[PDB]
RNA sequence: UUCCCGGGCCUUGUACACACCGCCCGUCACGCCAUGGGAGCGGGCUCUACCCGAAGUCGCCGGGAGCCUACGGGCAGGCGCCGAGGGUAGGGCCCGUGACUGGGGCGAAGUCGUAACAAGGUAGCUGUACCGGAAGGUGCGGCUGGAUCCUUUCU
RNA sequence: GGCUAAUCCCCCAUGUGGACCCGCCCCUUGGGGUGUGUCCAAAGGGCUUUGCCCGCUUCCGGAUGGGCCCGCGUCCCAUCAGCUAGUUGGUGGGGUAAUGGCCCACCAAGGCGACGACGGGUAGCCGGUCUGAGAGGAUGGCCGGCCACAGGGGCACUGAGACACGGGCCCCACUCCUACGGGAGGCAGCAGUUAGGAAUCUUCCGCAAUGGGCGCAAGCCUGACGGAGCGACGCCGCUUGGAGGAAGAAGCCCUUCGGGGUGUAAACUCCUGAACCCGGGACGAAACCCCCGACGAGGGGACUGACGGUACCGGGGUAAUAGCGCCGGCCAACUCCGUGCCAGCAGCCGCGGUAAUACGGAGGGCGCGAGCGUUACCCGGAUUCACUGGGCGUAAAGGGCGUGUAGGCGGCCUGGGGCGUCCCAUGUGAAAGACCACGGCUCAACCGUGGGGGAGCGUGGGAUACGCUCAGGCUAGACGGUGGGAGAGGGUGGUGGAAUUCCCGGAGUAGCGGUGAAAUGCGCAGAUACCGGGAGGAACGCCGAUGGCGAAGGCAGCCACCUGGUCCACCCGUGACGCUGAGGCGCGAAAGCGUGGGGAGCAAACCGGAUUAGAUACCCGGGUAGUCCACGCCCUAAACGAUGCGCGCUAGGUCUCUGGGUCUCCUGGGGGCCGAAGCUAACGCGUUAAGCGCGCCGCCUGGGGAGUACGGCCGCAAGGC
């Protein structure tokens, strides 16, 4: 565009939409489970995934993925939402954090325990 | 009406040299004549002279080239590899004396118009004046 | 040498490339959140006309209608304008709820077709217009982003 | 209701002086001088009381602090386009320290807005900070500057100063006291509780230091502050040992069963000596005070710690925490086993359905290391909003076309000005930060001292090339004059022939039509075919082109009139009068709408005949709106060259339309095809640019959702923007 046109009008800065309304700007949010279900993955894969509907402290209600192997989560257990999505599941934007509140860290897991919230095994 | 006669001179020259013409006529004005004087002094052209064409005054710019070449494409190197406008009507540009550009690490020129007259970049720094930044040439 | 099957060479078109036993379109039924519409309803703000109006400054009265006086005046007191907010009547904004429905977008994959891509089997596209189970058909005009000088589906 | 003191209040006096009205002088907004007139001061206290000290009063000036005013700069939405009644100005007045619609009365009818008024949304602003090669983007925690608020809203009093966080009056909400009448409250001060939240500390020590308030002082206050406490929250420094030690123990890992790995790693040898114990032990701190001197200067000269017995020095002294992510590509690090579309991984690409270097452990490896990963957010990359630094023939993108308003842009020569522009000088750009240097804690982080830097703005001076401006020239742009031309350019009227249909007439039989075949249909009321006559509507064969004209849509018989654009020649006239053009306004195929006409042929809808698995379609027979005209709407399109307008520049060749010419050819202006240079992702483009440039307008920013929704505007509707 001509310069005169840039004075008259000028470039437009580009707004971006937040992939996570955990609202609040918050890095995590505490919520209570509602449904603890299994879910069918999107077309390219096959499995049984463990997700949970959650009512947040933000007055928001969303499904959240349960990572790790085993999970003790039940209907009324209270949990901490992480954020980050699961590419192959429709409509799940956030993750559960294991080891926090009622979410139990993955039992027996020896490899990367920072994620999955398990503590260090003792060896003698 | 030429909307920017200076740009038109620069271009006339560009197109000319690109088809390897020996000379070109550009419609004349003292300001163009000043620019040319700088090119000539600076080694870019063989120099220029005033002519009349159907009674109307022009300037023959005589063009300078490298020697003939080896292999495919014997066409000689250009002496003006690059010539471009900086200040144009509709966006005008002025450098202070500390904003004067070092053009192609100095193997090039920038022609400024100043209140001391039309000078090269070195010329202006040495003179110590800023001005309207016209051409960039290398 | 027209035709049936298999095949070779040049060329052309293509949205095919697990390569025409290819692609892909839509309907309806069916598995999903989101959207509007959403009558009204619950309430928040603000606007306008009118009415009520605390405090307090300011103006007036301050009277054999109070108090002080050196008689100049002072205070108490009364009245008035302004005025926080309140009420009445409608105008807009906004949030929550929500009868009610539009299609949407994939979604277990079924269904009936064959519209488009090869002259896709009636060249396609197109603004419009009527029509139709559905891709759609047809009228008028346009475009080339069209091939080469009876019908006959699908994988 | 009563008593009473004062540095509390009031009345005369003195007028240094000052205030005020009127005059005069200077100055120039209400600054200063002056004369008369009127009006205005004070407070006392302590000492060693014959002198000093603390105070008080009127004034002038200084200093510091603030009030008010102006230029400029300071986010998003135009689906917010009009806003405005004290609103805009005036006269007079009120109020204040002071200008002012700040307020009031009266007068005029103004003021603001696309240069974005009004509306809505978000938000304290800055020094700076993060990021970035930079330009830029993002942010404003702590520290410093300014503003604003102190439960919500209004208000004033006191005062140098407030419309006052720990002051007051009132209204509302909330909590508490209540003899039900009425009262009391206000941590966004330091700690602490409670709630909300992913989450954010001690109800500590001290006034020793610095600072602030009062006081002659001694001194008192000080949750400002100086410290300590808790939290790897951040930064910096430090430890978990050092040297020797097998051609290499065991265990675990792989194995080609030869052996390879963990690995000098461990053991062990020797050495230092974190923690810890013992002893000494701070600076931070010399003023205020005391003495000499005159309560000065000067000289001396003693008291004074929270931190803390802490930092540090000296002595002694033990081998004494390692974790976390990752190892398919991006990306540094690979192998067994286990699991078989499971269980699971996942930032994207994508792994897993029996050999998985991608899942899960193990061995080994890489990376960092008192940390390491994750999530959220910002800049980065991203030249993906392109100022630097992008695009629009087919990828997203040229507005359907024009006219022209604002605006942007502007040929050649001379001169005045000096607004932009440039230069110099000076002021300002606080400190902190940033950069440089030196230095202080053993180093650093941290701190001090110094230096340099700096956009911007103020003032003075200077330059005049360019931009601007004013004046004066010019003719190369533009327009004009004269003459000549081509044309389906537009509008109005008229007229011609062909064909269809229909009606009349003649003549003449048994069919015609139609299809791949057929049938519907028409025909004995005589059709088709053939001849003659009439009526009527619509469109113009050959000419006709790969042609012409028009801004586009678009425009074909012929004639006349009305009329627009355009090209060439002459070189005559004006003298830059130019280009582009947001908004506006007008035009705008077809279909569609309204009112009225008209109606041959064609023909959506529809009615039938076929075909087919069905046929709602293609094919056949009919047929209405419509197609035609007048007037008024509609405003779309593959409105296509999918290519905005203008100007200058850059090989040629060939065909052609149309002017001029010395008419083998040359020269203008159009239409095409090849092709220099060059451009292009390619295909292509290539003096009819998609090349090289300049000006201006329009538009684009992954696909679907969707040209949908909502809002507005237009429209009779359809529906359009
Ligand atoms: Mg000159
Ligand atoms: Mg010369
Ligand atoms: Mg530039
Ligand atoms: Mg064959
Ligand atoms: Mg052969
Ligand atoms: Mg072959
Ligand atoms: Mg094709
Ligand atoms: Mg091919
Ligand atoms: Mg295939
Ligand atoms: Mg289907
Ligand atoms: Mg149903
Ligand atoms: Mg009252
Ligand atoms: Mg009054
Ligand atoms: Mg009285
Ligand atoms: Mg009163
Ligand atoms: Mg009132
Ligand atoms: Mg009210
Ligand atoms: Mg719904
Ligand atoms: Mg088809
Ligand atoms: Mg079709
Ligand atoms: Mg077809
Ligand atoms: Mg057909
Ligand atoms: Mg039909
Ligand atoms: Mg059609
Ligand atoms: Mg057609
Ligand atoms: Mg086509
Ligand atoms: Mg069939
Ligand atoms: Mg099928
Ligand atoms: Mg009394
Ligand atoms: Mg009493
Ligand atoms: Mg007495
Ligand atoms: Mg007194
Ligand atoms: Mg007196
Ligand atoms: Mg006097
Ligand atoms: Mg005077
Ligand atoms: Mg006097
Ligand atoms: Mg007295
Ligand atoms: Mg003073
Ligand atoms: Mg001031
Ligand atoms: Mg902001
Ligand atoms: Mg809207
Ligand atoms: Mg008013
Ligand atoms: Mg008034
Ligand atoms: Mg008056
Ligand atoms: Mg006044
Ligand atoms: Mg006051
Ligand atoms: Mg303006
Ligand atoms: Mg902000
Ligand atoms: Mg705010
Ligand atoms: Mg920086
Ligand atoms: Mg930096
Ligand atoms: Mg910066
Ligand atoms: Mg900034
Ligand atoms: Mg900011
Ligand atoms: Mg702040
Ligand atoms: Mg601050
Ligand atoms: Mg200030
Ligand atoms: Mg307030
Ligand atoms: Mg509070
Ligand atoms: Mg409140
Ligand atoms: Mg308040
Ligand atoms: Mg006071
Ligand atoms: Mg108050
Ligand atoms: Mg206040
Ligand atoms: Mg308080
Ligand atoms: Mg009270
Ligand atoms: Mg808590
Ligand atoms: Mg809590
Ligand atoms: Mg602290
Ligand atoms: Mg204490
Ligand atoms: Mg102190
Ligand atoms: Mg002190
Ligand atoms: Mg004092
Ligand atoms: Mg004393
Ligand atoms: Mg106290
Ligand atoms: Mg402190
Ligand atoms: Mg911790
Ligand atoms: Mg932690
Ligand atoms: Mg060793
Ligand atoms: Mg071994
Ligand atoms: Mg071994
Ligand atoms: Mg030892
Ligand atoms: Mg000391
Ligand atoms: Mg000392
Ligand atoms: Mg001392
Ligand atoms: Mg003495
Ligand atoms: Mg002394
Ligand atoms: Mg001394
Ligand atoms: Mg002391
Ligand atoms: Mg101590
Ligand atoms: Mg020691
Ligand atoms: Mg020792
Ligand atoms: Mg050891
Ligand atoms: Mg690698
Ligand atoms: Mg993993
Ligand atoms: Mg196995
Ligand atoms: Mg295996
Ligand atoms: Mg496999
Ligand atoms: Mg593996
Ligand atoms: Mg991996
Ligand atoms: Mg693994
Ligand atoms: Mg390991
Ligand atoms: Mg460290
Ligand atoms: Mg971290
Ligand atoms: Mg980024
Ligand atoms: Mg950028
Ligand atoms: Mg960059
Ligand atoms: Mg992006
Ligand atoms: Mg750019
Ligand atoms: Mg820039
Ligand atoms: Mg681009
Ligand atoms: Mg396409
Ligand atoms: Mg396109
Ligand atoms: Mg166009
Ligand atoms: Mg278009
Ligand atoms: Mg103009
Ligand atoms: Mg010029
Ligand atoms: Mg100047
Ligand atoms: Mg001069
Ligand atoms: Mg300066
Ligand atoms: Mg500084
Ligand atoms: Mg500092
Ligand atoms: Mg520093
Ligand atoms: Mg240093
Ligand atoms: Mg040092
Ligand atoms: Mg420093
Ligand atoms: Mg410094
Ligand atoms: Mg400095
Ligand atoms: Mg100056
Ligand atoms: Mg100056
Ligand atoms: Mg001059
Ligand atoms: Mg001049
Ligand atoms: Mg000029
Ligand atoms: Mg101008
Ligand atoms: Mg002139
Ligand atoms: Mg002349
Ligand atoms: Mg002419
Ligand atoms: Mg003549
Ligand atoms: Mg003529
Ligand atoms: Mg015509
Ligand atoms: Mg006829
Ligand atoms: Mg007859
Ligand atoms: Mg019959
Ligand atoms: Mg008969
Ligand atoms: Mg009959
Ligand atoms: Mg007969
Ligand atoms: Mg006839
Ligand atoms: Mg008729
Ligand atoms: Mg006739
Ligand atoms: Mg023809
Ligand atoms: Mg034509
Ligand atoms: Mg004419
Ligand atoms: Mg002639
Ligand atoms: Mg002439
Ligand atoms: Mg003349
Ligand atoms: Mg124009
Ligand atoms: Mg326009
Ligand atoms: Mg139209
Ligand atoms: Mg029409
Ligand atoms: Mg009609
Ligand atoms: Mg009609
Ligand atoms: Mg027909
Ligand atoms: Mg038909
Ligand atoms: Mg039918
Ligand atoms: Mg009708
Ligand atoms: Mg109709
Ligand atoms: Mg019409
Ligand atoms: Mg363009
Ligand atoms: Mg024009
Ligand atoms: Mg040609
Ligand atoms: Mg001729
Ligand atoms: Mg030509
Ligand atoms: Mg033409
Ligand atoms: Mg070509
Ligand atoms: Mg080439
Ligand atoms: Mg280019
Ligand atoms: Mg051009
Ligand atoms: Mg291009
Ligand atoms: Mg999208
Ligand atoms: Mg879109
Ligand atoms: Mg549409
Ligand atoms: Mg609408
Ligand atoms: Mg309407
Ligand atoms: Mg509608
Ligand atoms: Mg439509
Ligand atoms: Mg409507």
């Amino acid at each position: 565009p001509t310069i005169n046109q840039l004075v008259r009008k000028g470039r437009e800065k580009v707004r971006k939409k937040s992939k996570v309304p955990a609202l609040k700007g918050a890095p995590f949010r505490r919520g209570v489970c509602t449904v603890v279900r299994t879910v069918t993955p999107k077309k390219p894969n096959s499995a049984l995934r463990k997700v949970a509907k959650v009512r947040l402290t933000s007055g928001y209600e969303v499904t959240a993925y349960i990572p790790g192997e085993g999970h003790n989560l039940q209907e009324h257990s209270v949990v901490l939402i992480r954020g980050g999505r699961v590419k192959d599941l429709l409509g799940v934007r956030y993750h559960i954090v294991r080891g926090v509140y009622d979410a139990a860290g993955v039992k027996d897991r020896k490899k990367s325990r920072s994620k999955y919230g398990t503590k260090k095994p003792k060896e003698a | 009406m030429l909307t920017d006669p200076i740009a038109d001179m620069l271009t006339r020259i560009r197109n000319a040299t690109r088809v390897y013409k020996e000379s070109t006529d550009v419609p004349a004005s003292r300001f163009k004549e000043e620019i040319l004087r700088i090119l000539a002094r600076e080694g870019f052209i063989k120099g220029y002279e005033r002519v009349d064409v159907d009674g109307k005054p022009y300037l023959r710019v005589y063009l300078k080239y490298g020697p003939r070449r080896q292999g495919p494409d014997p066409r000689p190197e250009q002496v003006i590899h690059h010539i471009r406008r900086i200040s144009k009507p509709g966006r005008r540009v002025y450098v202070g004396v500390k904003e004067i550009p070092r053009v192609r690490r100095g193997l090039g020129i920038a022609i400024l118009s100043t209140s001391k007259g039309v000078l090269t970049d070195r010329e202006a720094r040495k003179l110590g004046v800023g001005g309207e930044l016209i051409c960039e040439v290398w």
